[PDB]
RNA sequence: AUAUUGGCGAGAGACCGAUAGCGAACAAGUACAGUGAUGGAAAGAUGAAAAGAACUUUGAAAAGAGAGUGAAAAAGUACGUGAAAUUGUUGAAAGGGAAGGGCAUUUGAUCAGA
RNA sequence: GUCGAAUUUGGGUAUAGGGGCGAAAGACUAAUCGAACCAUCUAGUAGCUGGUUCCUGCCGAAGUUUCCCUCAGGAUAGCAG
RNA sequence: CGUGGAGGUCAGUGACGAAGCCUAGACCGUAAGGUCGGGUCGAACGGCCUCUAGUGCAGAUCUUGGUGGUAGUAGCAAAUAUUCAAAUGAGAACUUUGAAGACUGAAGUGGGGAAAGGUUCCACGUCAACAGCAGUUGGACGUGGGUUAGUCGAUCCUAAGAGAUGGGGAAGCUCCGUUUCAAAGGCCUGAUUUUAUGCAGGCCACCAUCGAAAGGGAAUCCGGUUAAGAUUCCGGAACCUGGAUAUGGAUUCUUCACGGUAACGUAACUGAAUGUGGAGACGUCGGCGCGAGCCCUGGGAGGAGUUAUCUUUUCUUCUUAAC
RNA sequence: GCUUGUGACGGCCCGUGAAAAUCCACAGGAAGGAAUAGUUUUCAUGCCAGGUCGUACUGAUAACCGCAGCAGGUCUCCAAG
RNA sequence: CUAUCUAGCGAAACCACAGCCAAGGGAACGGGCUUGGCAGAAUCAGCGGGGAAAGAAGACCCUGUUGAGCUUGACUCUAGU
RNA sequence: AAACUUUCAACAACGGAUCUCUUGGUUCUCGCAUCGAUGAAGAACGCAGCGAAAUGCGAUACGUAAUGUGAAUUGCAGAAUUCCGUGAAUCAUCGAAUCUUUGAACGCACAUUGCGCCCCUUGGUAUUCCAGGGGGCAUGCCUGUUUGAGCGUCAUUU
């Protein structure tokens, strides 16, 4: 019933490339057959198998690049997180929590006290 | 198209609308292991691309078509 | 209540000059060192008709004093100037018809 | 003339297809779309043309990315995977 | 014009491909309000205006 | 704390009920018109279920007449109900340059009350 | 009428609305011209024209006074409920 | 009095039939209206007390939709014109074939194209609608097929003009301006080959780009072929551009050729920067010369027509591309 | 003779009737250059490649515009007796 | 060639209701009302007396405290200079 | 007397009113804050066994991956029923991807599917020509880097 991504994920990139080529050959043969045969739906399964193999190949390649860029700043922009444009432009948590020395001193000296009226 | 295959030694392919004659020639050569004498192309009125690929005299287009599955 | 014809002329849409066939702006040589101090000799190559201008123009070729090349100038031909005539332009040029002094 | 005999001379297109909006409102000689304003950076629209704004506004296409923005916000713009 | 731009030819190709009646197996689907191709165009009736 | 005829998610109404309510309940900003800016409709309802009429017969055929399905065909996709204008047939009546109307009674038809 | 030059005409291009263009007719500017078309302001205002949807019962007018840039309108008094 | 909706109530009516609709059938009310029966029909609805309003139509050249009389009426009369037979078919004035009669009469009713259209082209099937009669036919309907390029165009060039940049104006949308008040440059290579590049010898610039399928412009013709494509396919025969290249030739011992008095000739016969010149490249009209194609015509070699008579006759084939 | 191409001329203008891409030539003389050999892809022959888009048909008393299968309008080439 | 008759096809204008007159009176020129004359189905081709026939909220004229085009030492301003 | 005309009824027409329906509109209230050069909104063209549209999607094309659910989808065809299963589905969810040609739209253009330049690589002897594949080349501005310009200017050798 087509390929399974969890099965493809156990294979090396060379095996995946070979399987992709075989699936493309099979799709070509199937669309040759389609001209004569009336209404064969097996083409859809091979198309989805090609899509699955391509997805797994891209997952492996992108994971490899993620490992290559792990930790260092300036990762590729398509590997960076896609929040909104405004969210990416917003101050980090470090910024916007920065306080001046005077402000830090006075907020340590006089924090909002906890109190209750008891009568 | 089948008459062209039989009599003119010309295979008729639907090809990518982005493919040029060089790409068609090299793809036919790689896919079917044949030498290509000439590639003529047109854009059909339905918006797909049709390539008349005349193989060299060394190869028989009817035999190639039989191999690749349409007689 | 309407913009009159002489007012409409200033926008220059259909009232621009028909300059296609013209030979180029008829001008003296640029005033340079040679003309300011001595003279320079050019040659009248052609006396041609300018479209839209009654006077004929004279194409006069001078040598470039600073680069090896010829510079063609479009003078307005004075009467009696002929092709193959030497024109002298500058402070030291002679008082002959066609000279620029 | 000026009626039926004059309508016979109509074979030169004042407008052709606009690359930006595809409306056949691209004035050939002005090189400007009468509908969307191409090649101006801004898209032409007017507050007196409320119906035209409604015709061309957001939501009249397929919103290839804006349609999922809201679900992504609802999930908080998470970045990992569902992790079985 | 017989010397047409590719853009024009692409539009004509799309128009040709969509110049067809309603598929007959539609009108058999479960609810199927669709009765006929209401967007059918013909060269003798309504011009594409490019 | 304030605004919010846009966006997203909700809950409602002494609101409208397909000529109403948004232009759009439907493949509606669609079809279509205009060179263009723009303009811009119409269009919901078989039945519980297609059970969407096998089969026979007449016809070149569309169809008809049967048969059949169905609670119903006085529901047959020209489909719920099915008004009026306007029309066919049937029946009744009257009719010398309109017709219609009022009061009264004759005649014909029809009918309640007791 | 004119028909070999102030000729006819295709295509390209320019001139855009109090603007253009006009061998001048207020002509032409997409069947629109003594100010195009489109949308909006805008349900513009109208002392003017038209219309204004059930029944019955009771009462029942005025076209006159004064003022008005008033004379096809209104205010005012009168008549009426 | 009547209508849509609302609170209350009649534990109101109803698939054993609500609502709606039709009904020269009945009853009540002066009336607005109300009630009943019969038919039709199929899912809701009503009485009373109150609440509420987008609440009552004959009109508005009202709005939308629908429908009449007019009325089987006006009419379907420009573009010379049709006819016979067969076939097909349910059906033929109109389709197809044959025959005949006509017309366009080469400034075409012929053969191609530009704009425009967009599949109308072609085949098969096919007639409900459309072709203001008809229809078996169709530019219709249904399904398919079809457009093949180094040489034809676009693409490139610039034209009138359009239009960024540098700048300036404008609150601004944007406007001006097109070489301007700008530090606006790639291409040669000494040398480098720590790398033919940076340092570094040295040559050229008063400027984006768009703008022509009739202007300019590298190069292809003939024959054949399809249902429908052809300067595109096939066969043959060429040519141009870009590139790579090795022979032969030529040239050199007087290194970069000889001959001719000359005009100039040639199979070649070094040539950077830079400069100069030419071609591209140009109106219109008139007569004259020449060419091509066509027209006319002689002989001959064929085929056809007329032949009571006449006619060594009437018609027709006899062609030769680019290179 | 008709159509057309072309040549040499002639008439006309207060009209003298595009531009650029591109190609060639010349001037110049930088430089590179021969003798068990050097020089020349402007001579001949030989090798390779030439992409992309358009290409059907009508072009009008029915394929365009005019609400339409409208006696209207719509540029041009060929052209027998 | 129509008109005409037939087969097929098949609109529109217009329409309060309609369609015989004379006189009378009447919004002072009636198809209707009054008084008379009269008056018999259903119709076809023509016709231009009448329907104060159709077409269009008279374009002339007046009114409106409705405009607009245009002009001028009108009133009030204004670009420019 | 028929025909004809007119009126009424029945049945049949025409037409689509009425009634009853209502996945729609309208208005009110409540909560929330999230478009885009990481390429948006919008456009064009495509993609299904059989679709013209709507809807979905992008050559991985009515979709791929992931997660959940737990047996469908359905007009036909086809497939499967092991379906006690990493597993149906036009399911839901959705965090990984793809995402043609465009578009603020970015090599230059664009009435052209027109024309360049750079890097890596492959083929055609091939650094130079041609072609295929992959990756690039907009503008304004900021910080920084590097290379520079100006007798603007300091010192120093002189
Ligand atoms: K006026
Ligand atoms: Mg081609
Ligand atoms: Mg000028
Ligand atoms: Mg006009
Ligand atoms: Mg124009
Ligand atoms: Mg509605
Ligand atoms: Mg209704
Ligand atoms: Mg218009
Ligand atoms: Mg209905
Ligand atoms: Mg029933
Ligand atoms: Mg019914
Ligand atoms: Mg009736
Ligand atoms: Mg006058
Ligand atoms: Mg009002
Ligand atoms: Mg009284
Ligand atoms: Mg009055
Ligand atoms: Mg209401
Ligand atoms: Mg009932
Ligand atoms: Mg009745
Ligand atoms: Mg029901
Ligand atoms: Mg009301
Ligand atoms: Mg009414
Ligand atoms: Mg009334
Ligand atoms: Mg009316
Ligand atoms: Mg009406
Ligand atoms: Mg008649
Ligand atoms: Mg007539
Ligand atoms: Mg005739
Ligand atoms: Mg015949
Ligand atoms: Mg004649
Ligand atoms: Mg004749
Ligand atoms: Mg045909
Ligand atoms: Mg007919
Ligand atoms: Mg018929
Ligand atoms: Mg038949
Ligand atoms: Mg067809
Ligand atoms: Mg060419
Ligand atoms: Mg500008
Ligand atoms: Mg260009
Ligand atoms: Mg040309
Ligand atoms: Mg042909
Ligand atoms: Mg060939
Ligand atoms: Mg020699
Ligand atoms: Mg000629
Ligand atoms: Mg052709
Ligand atoms: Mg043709
Ligand atoms: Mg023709
Ligand atoms: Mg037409
Ligand atoms: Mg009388
Ligand atoms: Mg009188
Ligand atoms: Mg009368
Ligand atoms: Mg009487
Ligand atoms: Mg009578
Ligand atoms: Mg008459
Ligand atoms: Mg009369
Ligand atoms: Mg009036
Ligand atoms: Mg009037
Ligand atoms: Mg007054
Ligand atoms: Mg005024
Ligand atoms: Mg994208
Ligand atoms: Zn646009």
């Amino acid at each position: 019933a087509g390929v399974k991504a969890y099965e493809l994920r156990t294979k090396s990139k060379e095996q995946l490339a070979s399987q992709l080529v075989d699936l493309k050959k099979e799709l070509a043969e199937l669309k040759v057959q389609k001209l004569s045969r009336p209404s064969l739906p097996k083409i859809k399964t091979v198309r989805k198998s090609i899509a699955c193999v391509l997805t797994v190949i891209n997952e492996q390649q992108r994971e490899a690049v993620r490992q290559l860029y792990k930790g260092k700043k300036y990762q590729p922009k398509d590997l960076r997180a896609k929040k909104t444009r405004a969210l990416r432009r917003a101050l980090t948590k470090f910024e916007a929590s920065q306080v001046t020395e005077k402000q830090r001193k006075k907020q340590i000296a006089f924090p909002q006290r906890k109190y209750a009226i008891k009568a | 198209a089948m008459k062209k295959v039989e009599d003119g030694n010309i295979l008729v392919f639907q090809v990518s609308m982005k493919a040029n004659k060089y790409q068609i020639k090299k793809a036919v050569k790689e896919l079917y292991e044949v030498d290509v004498l000439k590639v003529n192309t047109l854009v059909r009125p339905n918006g797909t691309k049709k390539a008349y690929v005349r193989l060299t005299a060394d190869y028989d287009a009817l035999d190639i078509a039989n191999r690749i599955g349409y007689i | 209540g309407r913009v009159i014809r002489n007012q409409r002329k200033g926008a220059g849409s259909i009232f621009t000059s028909h300059t296609r066939l013209r030979q180029g702006a008829a001008k003296l040589r640029t005033l340079d060192y040679a003309e300011r101090h001595g003279y320079i000799r050019g040659i009248v190559k052609q006396i041609v008709h300018d479209s839209g201008r009654g006077a004929p123009l004279a194409k006069v070729v001078f040598r470039d004093p600073y680069k090896y090349r010829l510079r063609e100038e479009i003078f307005i031909a004075n009467e009696g100037v002929h092709t193959g005539q030497f024109i002298y332009a500058g402070k030291k040029a002679s008082l002959n018809v066609g000279n620029v002094l | 003339g000026k009626g039926t005999p004059s309508f016979g001379k109509r074979h030169n297109k004042s407008h052709t297809l606009c690359n930006r909006c595809g409306r056949r409102s691209f004035h050939v000689q002005k090189k400007t779309c009468s509908s969307c304003g191409y090649p101006a950076a801004k898209t032409r629209s007017y507050n007196w043309g409320a119906k035209a704004k409604r015709r061309h506004t957001t939501g009249t296409g397929r919103m290839r990315y804006l349609k999922h923005v809201s679900r992504r916000f609802k999930n908080g713009f998470q970045t990992g995977s569902a992790s079985k | 014009a017989a010397q047409k731009s590719f853009r024009i030819k692409q539009k004509m190709a799309k128009a040709k491909k969509q110049n067809r009646p309603l598929p007959q197996w539609i009108r058999l689907r479960t609810n199927n309000t669709i009765r006929y191709n209401a967007k059918r165009r013909n060269w003798r009736r309504t011009k594409m205006n490019i």
